[PDB]
C-alpha cells in the first residue's frame, strides 16, 4: 500500500461538503476493487457482501 | 495388543461372521487384534449399558462395532450417550444405528454408515433433472435437521440457468389435537405433480391415507421419499400407494459379513497410523464406576486420526459431522403389487439409470418434427 | 383408580419434605411418592431411575439440581430414559438452554425460564432509558448464540439494529486485542453475557484499558454478578436477579399441584392406558404423554406462592419476575422489579460507574469519518 493522491468531480464535491459540517476526512480506495454484489459462501446459509 | 468386540441384534449368520472376521490382508500393520463376539437380545437399555461395562471391564476392549435389526432410532441416541460419557469409540454399522442423529455434542466418539439428509437431498434433484420433472412442491413435518433439508433445496435450485419453478412449501405439524381436518384443508393446495416428502414411518402412513382419503394419489401425481421412510424392506406398511420412488443403501449387495471387517479394518488402521508417527498408544484402566477421572488422557488426536484412513483401494474419509462423504446408494421403485425392485445406483456422482422414459403408471400425445 | 407420580432430589430432608407436600395435596384417586437420590456418575443414574420407572409405572417425573457447581450434565441421564418412552418431565432449577431444544429432548418442561428471557427482559431498560445504540459482546456457545439471536429478532420489530456483534472463544486467558476494536467504536453502551470465569478475565483486562471510567454502561446477567467475580468487580454495574428462583420448596408446594389438575382432565376423557412397567420388558411407546404434554401445558394455574403460572408453547415458565439489581460500596442494593412486560422505580437512586449521578447518553459524536 503505497500514498496516492486523487482528484476528481467527487474529490471536489467532498471538499466543499466537508467544509460545511466541521469534520475531516481519510480517504482509501478499495481492496478488492468491485461495486459489490451479494454471493454464497461455502455452500452455507449466510450471504455476504463483497 | 487392541480389543475389539462386536455386538448382534437379532438373527444374524454367526458362523459367517466368525468365518469372515479374518478375510483381509492384516499383516504389515502391528494390531494383532482380537475378535470378541457376544450376542444378546432388545431387551432394554439397561441391558445394553450392563452388557457394555461388563465386555469393557472383562478384557481390554477400546472399541465396539455395534449391528442391529431393528429399526427403532432412540437407540442411537442412547449410543451416542454412551460414547459421550466413555471416551471409547463405537461404530454403527446396520439397523438402527444407521439412523442419522440430529447433532453430537463436540465430545462424543461416535459414527455411522449411511448418507444424511443433505446428500440424499441433493440425489433428489439429481434425479429430477434426468427425466424433466421442473415442477415440484415440498411438504414435511418437524423433525429433527428439517430446516436443513428445505434450506439446501432452496440454495441449490436458485443457482442455476436450468428452471426450477417452486409451488408452494407446506411444514404441516400433524402432533397437533383436532387439528386433521386443518391438515386436510391444508393439503388440498398441492398442485405440482411431483410431491417431496420427509416424514417417519408411522408419519408417512397417516399422511398417504389422509391423501388417499382427498384422492390426490391415484394417476398423475409420483411421490419421492427419502431412506429413514422404509426403515425395512421386506415390512411393507400396504398403505403405500403404487409408483413411491425411494432412495436407500445398497443392503442387497452388501449384506454384513463384509461391514464387519471394514469396521475392524478402521480401528486397525487408524490405531497403527497414529502409533508410528506419534510413538503413543491411548490405554487407560477402562473403568464402568467413577469415570470422570478417567479422562485424565485426551483422546481427540485419536479422533483426528478416525476421519481420515484408506484400505484396500476404497475411500473412508469421513466428516466432522460424522459420516460417508462417499456412499453407495440405490434407487429403489414400488412396482404394482407389494415389492421393491433396483432401478439405478450411482457411485462417485455419476447417476445411472436402468430405464430411458419413465413407464407409464388418453391425454398423452407425441410429436414429431424436423 | 390410583395414579402415582415420581420425582429425584438432592436431599433426604427434601426427600421429606416432598412426601409432607403430596400428603397435604392428598385432600385435593389416591396418589403417592417416590422418591430417591443423586450419583457422582450419569450411567448408574439412568440405570436406577429405569429400575425405579419399573417400581411403580410413574406418570411424572420431578427432577432438581445437585449441590454440583456446573450439573450441566445431571439432568442428562433421566431426560434421555424418559424420552425413549415418551414420559413427560417436569425441571425445577435448569436453565441451561439447551434443555430448550425440541429435537433433542422431546418431553421436558421447566419450573423456571431460561436466560433468552433475560436478554428479552434486557430489552426494557432501553425502552425506558431512550438507549438506541449498543455493543453487545457474547461467548461461542450454544448458550450465546439463542441469545443473540432471540435479541436480534425481538428488535427487528424496532428496526434498530445493533452496531457490532463481536464474539471470543471460551476459557481464554487473553482479551486484550479484541476489547481494543470496541474502544474504536461510538457506542457506550457494553451488554456480556458470559461465562462466570470468562466474567474475571474481561474485567481485569477492561481496567488495565481505563474502558470502566464515566460515560460507560454496564448490563450484566446472573451468572457474571455472582461467585468470584465481585472480587474484581468495578462499580455501577447493573445485574438482576429472580425474585423466587433458589426457593425449591415454594416450587414443590405448588408444582405438585399443577400436574394434579392435569391427570383430572385426562383420567375421565378416553382410551387411558398406563405407562408400562416394564423397564427390561416393553421397548415401545406408550399411548399416554403425545395427549398428555398438550393438556399439561395449557393447564392454567389459578394462584400460588409465585403468582399466576401460565405455560407458553416452549415448555418454559412465562411472567416471571426479574429485580433489577445493583451495586455499590461492595454491595448489592435492589432498585427495583420487572412487572411482567414493564419496570417501575424504587426510593433508592442508582449511582452510575464513575461516581457521576446522571443518566448518561451513551454516546460520544465522533469528528472523524472514512
Ligand atoms: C495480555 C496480553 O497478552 N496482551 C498483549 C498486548 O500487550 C499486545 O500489545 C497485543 C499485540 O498482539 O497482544 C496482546
Ligand atoms: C403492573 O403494571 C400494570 C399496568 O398495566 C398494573 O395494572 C399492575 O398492577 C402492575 N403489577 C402487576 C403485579 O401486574
Amino acid at each position: 500500500t503505497v500514498p496516492q493522491c486523487c482528484y476528481g468531480f467527487c474529490i471536489d464535491l467532498l471538499i466543499k461538503l466537508a467544509r460545511t459540517m466541521q469534520f475531516t476526512y481519510e480517504v482509501h480506495l478499495v481492496a478488492d476493487g468491485k461495486f459489490g454484489t451479494q454471493e454464497r459462501v461455502q455452500n452455507s446459509n449466510k450471504k455476504e457482501w463483497n | 495388543s487392541i480389543g475389539i468386540a462386536v455386538i448382534l441384534v437379532g438373527t444374524s449368520d454367526e458362523v459367517a461372521i466368525k468365518d469372515a472376521h479374518e478375510k483381509d490382508d492384516f499383516h504389515h500393520l502391528s494390531v494383532v487384534p482380537r475378535v470378541e463376539l457376544v450376542a444378546m437380545n432388545e431387551t432394554d437399555p439397561k441391558s445394553i449399558i450392563t452388557r457394555i461395562c461388563d465386555l469393557m471391564s472383562d478384557r481390554k476392549i477400546q472399541g465396539v462395532v455395534f449391528a442391529d435389526d431393528t429399526d427403532q432410532e432412540a437407540i442411537a441416541q442412547i449410543l451416542d450417550f454412551i460414547s459421550a460419557q466413555t471416551l471409547t469409540p463405537i461404530l454403527g454399522i446396520h439397523g438402527g444405528s444407521s439412523m442419522i442423529m440430529a447433532d453430537k455434542d463436540e465430545s462424543s466418539m461416535f459414527f455411522q454408515f449411511g448418507p444424511s439428509i443433505e446428500q440424499q437431498a441433493s440425489v433428489m434433484l439429481n434425479i429430477m433433472e434426468e427425466y424433466d420433472w421442473y415442477i415440484f412442491s415440498i411438504v414435511t413435518t418437524y423433525f429433527p435437521g428439517y430446516q436443513d433439508f428445505v434450506n439446501k433445496i432452496r440454495s441449490t435450485i436458485e443457482n442455476s440457468f436450468v428452471g426450477w419453478e417452486l409451488e408452494e412449501v407446506l411444514l404441516l405439524d400433524m402432533s397437533l389435537d383436532d387439528g386433521d381436518s386443518k391438515i386436510q384443508n391444508q393439503l388440498k393446495k398441492l398442485q405440482s405433480p411431483i410431491i417431496l416428502l420427509y416424514c417417519t414411518k408411522e408419519e408417512a402412513t397417516y399422511i398417504f391415507e389422509v391423501a388417499n382419503s382427498v384422492g390426490l394419489t391415484g394417476y398423475g401425481y409420483t411421490w419421492i421419499v427419502p431412506s429413514l421412510v422404509a426403515g425395512d424392506t421386506d415390512t411393507v406398511p400396504s398403505e403405500f400407494p403404487t409408483g413411491l420412488i425411494s432412495v436407500s443403501y445398497d443392503e442387497w449387495d452388501y449384506g454384513l459379513p463384509a461391514r464387519v471387517r471394514d469396521g475392524i479394518a478402521i480401528i486397525t488402521t487408524a490405531a497403527s497410523d497414529m502409533l508410528s508417527e506419534h510413538s503413543f498408544i491411548p490405554e487407560p484402566k477402562s473403568s464402568c464406576y467413577n469415570t470422570h477421572e478417567k479422562r485424565i488422557y485426551q483422546s481427540n488426536m485419536l479422533n483426528r486420526y478416525l476421519i481420515n484412513v484408506t484400505f484396500e483401494g476404497r475411500n473412508l474419509s469421513f466428516s466432522e459431522d460424522g459420516y460417508q462423504m462417499h456412499p453407495k446408494l440405490v434407487i429403489i421403485l414400488l412396482n404394482k403389487e407389494r415389492k421393491w425392485e433396483r432401478v439405478g445406483k450411482w457411485k462417485d456422482k455419476s447417476l445411472q439409470m436402468k430405464y430411458y422414459v419413465w413407464p407409464r403408471m388418453d391425454d398423452h400425445l407425441s410429436i414429431v418434427t424436423l | 383408580k390410583i395414579v402415582n407420580i415420581g420425582a429425584v432430589l438432592s436431599t433426604r430432608k427434601h426427600e421429606q419434605m416432598f412426601r409432607e407436600a403430596v400428603n397435604q395435596a392428598n385432600k385435593r384417586i389416591q396418589l403417592q411418592a417416590t422418591s430417591v437420590t443423586h450419583k457422582p456418575n450419569a450411567i448408574q443414574m439412568a440405570l436406577s431411575v429405569c429400575e425405579d420407572l419399573i417400581s411403580s409405572q410413574v406418570y411424572a417425573i420431578l427432577v432438581s439440581h445437585p449441590p454440583t457447581p456446573n450439573d450441566h450434565f445431571t439432568p442428562t441421564p433421566v431426560s434421555y430414559t424418559a424420552g425413549f418412552y415418551r414420559i413427560p418431565v417436569l425441571g425445577l432449577t435448569t436453565r441451561m438452554s439447551i434443555y430448550s431444544d425440541k429435537s433433542i429432548h422431546l418431553s421436558f418442561l421447566r419450573t423456571v425460564p431460561p436466560y433468552s428471557h433475560q436478554s428479552s427482559v434486557w430489552f426494557e431498560m432501553m425502552r425506558v432509558y431512550n438507549w438506541n445504540h449498543i455493543i453487545l459482546l457474547v461467548s461461542d456457545d450454544h448458550e450465546g448464540r439463542a441469545a443473540q439471536k432471540r435479541l436480534e429478532t425481538l428488535l427487528e420489530e424496532r428496526e434498530s439494529k445493533a452496531e457490532k456483534v463481536l464474539q471470543f472463544d471460551p476459557g481464554t486467558k487473553n482479551v486484550t486485542a479484541l476489547l481494543m476494536e470496541a474502544r474504536e467504536l461510538e457506542a457506550r453502551v457494553i451488554i456480556l453475557s458470559a461465562s462466570e470465569d470468562d466474567a474475571a478475565t474481561v474485567y481485569r483486562a477492561a481496567a488495565m484499558l481505563d474502558m470502566t471510567g464515566s460515560g460507560y454502561v454496564w448490563l450484566v446477567g446472573e451468572r457474571e454478578i455472582s461467585g468470584n467475580a465481585l472480587r474484581y468487580a468495578p462499580d455501577g454495574i447493573i445485574g438482576l436477579q429472580l425474585i423466587n428462583g433458589k426457593n425449591e420448596s415454594a416450587h414443590i408446594s405448588d408444582a405438585v399441584g399443577v400436574v394434579a389438575q392435569a391427570v383430572h382432565e385426562l383420567l375421565e376423557k378416553e382410551n387411558i392406558t398406563d405407562p408400562p412397567r416394564g423397564c427390561v420388558g416393553n421397548t415401545n411407546i406408550w399411548k399416554t404423554g403425545p395427549l398428555f404434554k398438550r393438556v399439561l401445558m395449557s393447564s392454567k394455574y389459578a394462584d400460588g406462592v409465585t403468582g399466576r403460572v401460565e405455560f407458553n408453547e416452549d415448555g418454559d415458565r412465562k411472567f416471571a419476575q426479574y429485580s433489577i439489581m445493583n451495586l455499590q460500596n461492595r454491595k448489592l442494593v435492589q432498585v427495583g422489579i420487572y412487572n411482567g412486560t414493564h419496570v417501575i422505580p424504587n426510593d433508592r437512586k442508582i449511582i452510575w460507574p464513575g461516581g457521576e449521578t446522571e443518566k448518561p447518553r451513551g454516546y460520544q459524536m465522533s469528528t472523524r469519518l472514512k
